[PDB]
């Protein structure tokens, strides 16, 4: 169950929001090349 | 699209929101949740009631499944697009409808919080459409009726003291708790417990109107539960005292009984209307004689500075029975449409300044002081937005409650997040001597944040040692 393209980008700001997010392996490798959870997604949210 | 309370048989109609065009819930900074109620949204794919931004990522299919859950009307959008987490798991949204008798702009679907694991979106919508009973908030102490209506938090809630910023409890003492950000206190809850490890738990839901103690004249207010204790239903009780002063008080915790919760609130609203000692006069033993301010108690005055048209009445209500915008208010900041009190006439105090040889009159406990942004720049009311004028912090296309810092947002796009003050408006009049001013006129001396206004009144009355 892959999470690629703009469908990864829209999900990033849904979790991170005003905190912001990065892309640094990388997040595209962890969630698009494979499958991740939303916890392995909020690890890429920029520090509040 | 219709739910009934099994106990009362009260009909709930939410069909006034069944627009297929729907409404836009706000997340992040420019995030858009195109959503609808009872029907499918138009921006989202067919069948989908709510979705995401550039891509049409569903967070649940549209249905009529409406539930009554402890004063709340829940709507469940199930079977959306698959979510990351694990195999088989899809997105879902629980859109709740909480009772709110006070109509206004904040009557929109907000995103309170989200659970990552279960892929469930918590939604809260506060409308008078979801209200069964009235706003029972007043009790009778003899012939005079005591009300708790000013103490209603209408933007969020009261943060509780760290008994033994990181909070512990959230409290709302008549209407259900208002939806905050990132803190998922179950919609409809009155008292909320937030532990360090674990989600918020419902330790309070509004039961009935306040009860009265016959002996030492205390007022109590009960808040039951919908979730069980660790020895059986939870419960929370709030006790009230009479503490006269500038502060309106805040619900503090005193006893943590294993299945109960005791909150002690010291507030001047749980005090009777005390009739003044010597009518409308001043007496200090330093001079020993009295100043008769009853000569000024004749009528209304209109002191104005920078568009702000105040109304001052020494020993008399600011605005009379005609306009009557600011009830109890001794000073009232007029707008012609709203009005805001700067101190209840009943709370009047007279003191003698020995430095300037002046007489100080002060009212207290008016309206809630104006909100500011987190940076420190005060908000500006009223402001235009898309073609509408606004009176308080709103929530359009933004997560937390925001205001404008200009007269117009559409024109200047200047804004910040609101942080509300837990203090109420005060007003004072420093009477200064002048011999030729038989019946003088007060003037604005100092306006501080709109949270305090001091007037300088020059009269003949506050003089004679001749
Ligand atoms: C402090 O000042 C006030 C106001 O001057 C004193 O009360 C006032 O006493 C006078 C007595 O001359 C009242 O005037 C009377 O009014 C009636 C109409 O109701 C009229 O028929 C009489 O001819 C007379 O003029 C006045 O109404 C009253 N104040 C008000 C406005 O109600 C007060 O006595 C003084 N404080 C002390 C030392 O007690
Ligand atoms: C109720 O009224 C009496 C009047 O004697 C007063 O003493 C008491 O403080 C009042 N109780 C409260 C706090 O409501
Ligand atoms: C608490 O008890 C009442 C009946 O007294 C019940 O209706 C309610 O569901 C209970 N709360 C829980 C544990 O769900």
């Amino acid at each position: 169950e892959t999470l690629c393209g703009g469908e990864l980008v829209d999900t990033l700001q849904f979790v991170c929001g005003d905190r912001g997010f990065y892309f640094s392996r990388g997040i595209v490798e962890e969630c698009c090349f494979r499958s991740c959870d939303l916890a392995l997604l909020e690890t890429y949210c920029a520090t509040p | 699209c219709q739910v009934t309370n099994p106990s009362t048989g009260h009909l709930f109609d939410l069909s006034s929101l069944s627009g297929r065009a729907g409404f836009t819930a706000a997340y992040s900074e420019k995030g858009l949740v195109y959503m609808s109620i009872c029907g499918e949204n138009e921006n989202c794919p067919p069948g989908v009631g709510a979705c995401f931004g550039q891509t049409r990522i569903s967070v649940g299919k549209a249905n009529k499944r409406l539930r009554y859950v402890d004063q709340v009307l829940q709507l469940v959008y199930k079977d959306g697009s698959p979510c990351p987490s694990k195999s088989g798991l899809s997105y879902k949204s629980v859109i709740s409808f909480v009772c709110r008798p006070e109509a206004g702009p904040t009557n929109r679907p907000m995103l309170i919080s989200l659970d990552k694991q279960t892929c469930t979106l918590f939604f809260s919508w506060h409308t008078p459409l979801a209200c069964e009973q009235a706003t029972e908030c007043s009790v009778r102490n003899g012939s005079s009726i005591v009300d708790l209506s000013p103490l209603i938090h209408r933007t969020g809630g009261y943060e509780a003291y760290d008994e033994s910023t990181n909070p512990d409890f959230y409290i709302n003492i008549c209407q259900p708790l208002n939806p905050m950000h990132a803190v998922p206190c179950p919609a409809g809850a009155a008292v909320c417990k937030v532990p360090i490890d674990g989600p918020p738990i419902d330790i309070g839901r509004v039961a009935g109107p306040p009860i009265l103690n016959p002996i030492a004249n205390e007022i109590y207010l009960n808040f039951e539960s919908s979730t069980p204790c660790l020895a059986d239903n939870y419960t929370s009780l709030i006790a009230f005292h009479c503490k006269r002063g500038v502060s309106m008080g805040t619900p503090k915790l005193l006893r943590t009984s294993e299945c109960d919760f005791v909150f002690e609130w010291e507030t001047p609203v749980v005090c009777p209307d005390e009739v003044r000692m010597d009518g409308c006069t001043l007496t200090d033993e330093q001079l020993l004689y009295s100043f008769n301010l009853s000569s000024l108690s004749t009528s209304t005055f209109k002191v104005t500075r920078d568009s702000r048209t105040y109304s001052v009445g020494v020993c008399t209500f600011a605005v009379g029975p005609e306009q009557g915008g600011c009830k109890d208010g001794g000073v009232c900041l007029l707008s012609g449409t709203k009005g805001a009190s700067f101190g209840r006439l009943q709370s009047m105090k007279l003191d003698y300044r020995h430095q300037d040889e002046a007489v100080v009159l002060s009212y207290v406990n008016g309206d809630r002081c104006p909100p500011e942004t987190d940076d420190g720049v005060p908000c500006v009311f009223p402001f235009i937005f898309n073609g509408k004028s606004y009176e308080e912090c709103i929530i359009e296309s933004r997560a937390k409650l925001w205001c404008s810092t200009t007269a117009d947002y559409d024109r200047d796009h200047e804004w910040g997040f609101c942080r509300h003050s837990n203090s109420y408006r005060t007003s004072s009049i420093i009477f200064k001597c002048d011999e030729d001013e038989d019946i003088g006129r007060p003037q604005v001396f100092s306006e501080v944040r709109g949270c305090d206004v001091t007037f300088e009144w020059k009269t003949k009355v506050v003089c004679p040692p001749k």
